[PDB]
C-alpha cells in the first residue's frame, strides 16, 4: 500500500501533461519557428481564447494527445 | 544596398547599362523581400509600421531583428516604451499588464530593425547568385544539346530569413 | 503603364509594330488581373467600385492595399468616412458595432488602392517574361529535335499576388 | 466580334478565302459558346432569354457580367425592374419579399449582358491561337519524324469564362 | 445537309465520286445519331414521334432544343396543347395537375425541333473531321514505320450532344 | 580566423585577390553560423549576450561548450557567479533553488565560450571544403557534357555542430 501511493504521487512530480504537439516543416528558421510557437501560445490559451479556430502554416501539423489518468487506479489491490 | 559593381564582371557583361542591372537588382530585391516579408540588409531606422491590433498580450512585429524602439502610439495615445519587454531575436512586444487592442489600424510603432552589412553577408551573395542564374538564360542542334516556380526557386536560398504566416 | 519599350530588344525584334506588342500586352495584363483577381497596376485615384453585402462585421474590399478611402454609399445613404476601421494590408472595412447591408448592389465605395511602380516591380517583370516566353515558343526533322494549362502558368508565377477565393 | 484581318499573316495563309477563315471562326466561337454556355466578348444588347423557374429567391441568370436589365415579364404580367437587386458579377436577380414560380418557360427576362472588346482581351487572343494550333496541322518517313478530347483543349484556356453546371 | 462539295479538297481526293462520299456520310451520321440519341442537323418541322408512357408528372422528350409542339394526343384522345408547360432547353413537357399515361405506345407528339445550321456549326466540323480521319487512315519496311474503340472514338468529339440515358 | 593563405593552391587560383576570397569566406562562415545557431570559432573571451526569461529552473545559453562565466546580471540585479551550476558539455547554467525570471530582456549574461582552433580542426576543413566546392562548380555541347537546397547542402556536413531547435 504505501508503494502503491508511493508510485501515485510520483506522478504529479515526475509526469509531463502534453496538451498539442506541433510537428514543423524542415524547411524553418528556429527563430521563425520559436515567434510563431509565441503569437499560438498568445492566441489560443486561457479560458477567454477559447473555441476559436487554428490556421497552420503549410507543411505543418498538429495532433491532440491527452494522458495516462486511469493508471494511477490500484482499487482492485487496495 | 547592392550596386552594379558589387556583380561579378561575368554577370555585368550582358547589361547594356548599370542602370539595367540596378532595375534587376531592384526586381530580385523586391521579390525576395515580398517572400520574407521584410527587408534585410539595410538598416532602415526610425521606420514607421501600421499593424493591426492583435487583441492578445503580446505584438508581433513584423521584424526579426529589433534593435531598438522610438516611441509607440496606441489609438491616438502614446504610451510608454520604457515599460515594454523587447526581444530582439523574436522582434516581439510584450506588455507586463493588460492587453493589446483589438481593431484595425490602431497601432502606430517607430523602431528601427534590421542587420547590417557586416552579418548579413550571406543574404547578398544568395540575391547575387540569384540574379546571375537568372540572367544567365529538351533543345538539340547539331552538337548543342539542351534538356530541362518563383515559390520553388526563392526557397533554395532564402529559408532562413522568412517570417512564417502568423496562425 | 507598360509600353512596348521596356520589353526587351530580342523580344520585340520578333515582332513588327508597337500595335501587335501593345495588344499582347494588354492580353497578357487582362488575363493576369482576371486571374489574380485585382489589377496591381500603378494606384489608381478615386477608383469607384460597388460591393454585394456581406452580412458580417467586416466588408472584404477587391484589393490587398488600400491606402484611403474617399466616400461610401450603403442602400442610397452617405456613410462617415472616419467611423470606420481600415487595414491596409487586409484591405477591409469594419464598422465599429453593428452589421452591413446584406442586399446585392447595396454599397458603392470609391477608394484609392494598388501597388505603384516604385515598389511592384517583380510584377512588371513577370509579365514581359511571360510575354517573352509566349512570343518565343516529340517532333524530328533532320538534325533539328523539339520534344514537350493557363491557370498552372500563370499561377506559377503570379501566385503572391493572387486573392484567395471567397467562402 | 474576329474578323481574318486579325488573324497571323502566316495563319491566314493556309484559307482559300476569308470566308473559309470566318467559317472556322464560326465553328471555334460555337465550339467554345457551348462549352462556356455563353457568349463573351460581343456586348449583346436587349437580349432575350426564355428562362425556366426556379422557384427559389434567387433568379440565376445564364450570364457572368450583367450590365442592366431592361424589362422582367413573368408568367404574362410584368415586375417592377427597380425593385429586384441586381449582381453584375454574379448575374442573379432576388426578390426582396416572396420567391418566383417553378413551372417551366415562365420568366422572359431582357438585359443587357456581356464584356466590351477593350478588357475582353484574353478571350479573342485565345481563340486566335485555337483556331491557329486547330489550323496548323509515331510516324517516321525518311528524316520526318511525329509522335503523338474537345473537353481538354477547350479546358486548357477557356476555364475562367466557365457558368459552373447549375444544382 | 452535308454535301460532298462542303468537304476540304485533299479529304475528297481520297475518293473516285460523289457516290462514295455520300454514303461514308450518310454512315457517320447515321453513326453519330444513333450514339447521341437525337439527329443535331437541320430543324424538322412537324417530326412525328411516338413515345411510351413515363407514368410520372414530366414528359422527356428525345430532343434537347424543341422549339414548338403542333398536338398531342394520348390513348387516341387529343390534348389541349396550349394548357402544357415546355421547356426549350429542357426539351420537357409537364401536364399542370395529374400524371401521364404509364401503357406503352400510348402518345404520339409531332413538334419542331432540332439546332438550325447556323447555330450548329461544330457538328458539321466533327462530322468532317471523323470522315477524313477514317478516310485518310508496329509495322516498319525499309525507311517506312507506323505505330499504334467506336464508342471512345465517337465521345472524344460528339459528347456536347449526347443525351444521358435515361435512368 | 580562416585566411585566404589557408586556403588550397588550386582553389584559390580561381580567384583574383585576397578580398573576394575573404568576401566568400565571410559569407561561407556567417551561413554556417546561422544555420548552426551558434559560432563555433576560436573562443570568445567576455562575449556578452541577452537572452530571454526562459522561466524554469535551467537556463539553455546559446552554446555548446561553456568554459566559465565572468557575471550574470536578472531583472538590473547581479547575481551571486559562484552560487550557480553550470554544464560545460550542456552550455546551461541552473539555479541551485527557485525560477529563472519569465520576462523578455531580463537577463545579460557574459561568458567565455567556443572552440578553440586546437580542437576544432574539421570545422575549418568543412567551411574550406565548401568554399572550393561553391567556387570549382542535362547539357551537352560536342564532347562535353554536364548532368545535373542550401539547408541540405549544409546539413550535409555542419550536423554535429548544429543546436537543436528550442521546444
Amino acid at each position: 500500500d504505501q508503494a502503491m501511493s508511493k508510485h501515485q504521487a510520483k506522478f504529479f512530480d515526475n509526469g509531463a501533461t502534453v496538451n498539442l504537439v506541433i510537428k514543423h516543416n524542415p524547411m524553418a528558421d528556429p527563430a521563425a519557428v520559436k515567434k510563431w510557437a509565441d503569437e499560438v501560445n498568445s492566441k489560443h490559451a486561457g479560458v477567454d481564447n477559447a473555441w476559436k479556430n487554428l490556421n497552420l502554416y503549410p507543411g505543418a501539423d498538429a495532433e491532440v494527445v491527452g494522458s495516462n489518468l486511469q493508471e494511477i487506479d490500484f482499487k482492485n489491490v487496495r | 544596398e547592392l550596386k552594379p559593381d558589387d556583380l561579378p564582371a561575368k554577370v555585368r557583361g550582358q547589361f547594356a547599362d548599370n542602370t539595367e542591372a540596378q532595375a534587376a537588382i531592384d526586381a530580385v530585391l523586391a521579390a525576395a523581400r515580398r517572400w520574407c516579408g521584410w527587408h534585410v540588409s539595410p538598416v532602415i531606422v526610425d521606420d514607421v509600421m501600421e499593424l493591426d491590433g492583435p487583441g492578445g498580450r503580446v505584438l508581433s512585429l513584423p521584424t526579426l531583428n529589433l534593435v531598438s524602439v522610438s516611441s509607440v502610439v496606441e489609438l491616438g495615445h502614446a504610451l510608454d516604451v520604457s515599460t515594454l519587454d523587447r526581444s530582439r531575436r523574436k522582434g516581439t512586444l510584450t506588455k507586463p499588464y493588460g492587453r493589446w487592442t483589438a481593431r484595425d489600424g490602431a497601432i502606430v510603432v517607430t523602431a528601427t530593425h534590421g542587420f547590417t552589412e557586416a552579418e548579413a553577408a550571406d543574404w547578398r551573395r544568395a540575391v547575387v547568385q540569384l540574379v546571375g542564374q537568372r540572367a544567365q538564360t529538351r533543345k538539340k542542334i547539331d552538337d548543342v544539346e539542351y534538356e530541362w516556380s518563383v515559390d520553388a526557386e526563392l526557397s533554395a536560398v532564402f529559408s532562413p530569413f522568412r517570417i512564417l504566416p502568423s496562425p
